[PDB]
């Protein structure tokens, strides 16, 4: 397919350089993954401090680079514990010009104190799947296991 | 928002 010969040119050309966790009250970056998590078929890891659960909203700031333009970036990101899907998340970044590296940043704010799961109930039983699209064709999904320590 | 971050 047209599109599927797309999808596969825009991933080759892609990569998350650097990403981090940083608590918007206190400004601390609290995790920094080097990894590429938007790397399919394989199930990578991530283990954040377990006091993130503590903080009112985190910025998150995600360093990529494509070879690849792109017209419209977004990520959907679902939320699975033990299988269950919880949450969806939407970003958008809009256009990227082509060769760039771009930082964007977004806030995740926190939901109300009773609401927030325990980091003991979470830990090893948390993906996160990430889908990344270029408006409506889909580029990659990823899936990142989450650990709270 | 999130229950998780
Ligand atoms: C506070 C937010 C948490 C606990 C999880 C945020 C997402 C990850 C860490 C890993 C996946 C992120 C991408 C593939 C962009």
């Amino acid at each position: 397919s047209a599109k599927d010969e797309r999808a596969r040119e825009i991933l080759r050309g892609f990569k998350l350089n650097w990403m981090n966790l940083r608590d918007a009250e206190t400004g601390k970056i609290l995790w920094q993954g080097t990894e590429d998590l938007s790397v399919p078929g394989v199930e990578h890891e991530a283990r954040v401090p377990k006091k993130i659960l503590k903080c009112k909203a985190v910025s998150r700031e995600l360093n990529f680079s494509s070879t690849e333009q792109m017209e419209k970036f977004r990520l959907e990101q679902k939320v699975y514990f033990k299988g269950q899907c919880l949450e969806e998340w939407f970003f958008e970044f809009g256009f990227v010009i082509p060769n760039s590296t771009n930082t964007w940043q977004s806030l995740i704010e926190a939901a109300p104190e009773s609401q927030m799961m325990p980091a003991s109930v979470l830990t090893g039983n948390v993906i996160i799947e990430t889908k990344f699209f270029d408006d409506d064709l889909l580029v990659s999904t990823s899936r990142v296991r989450l650990f709270y320590v | 928002s999130s229950t998780i971050c």
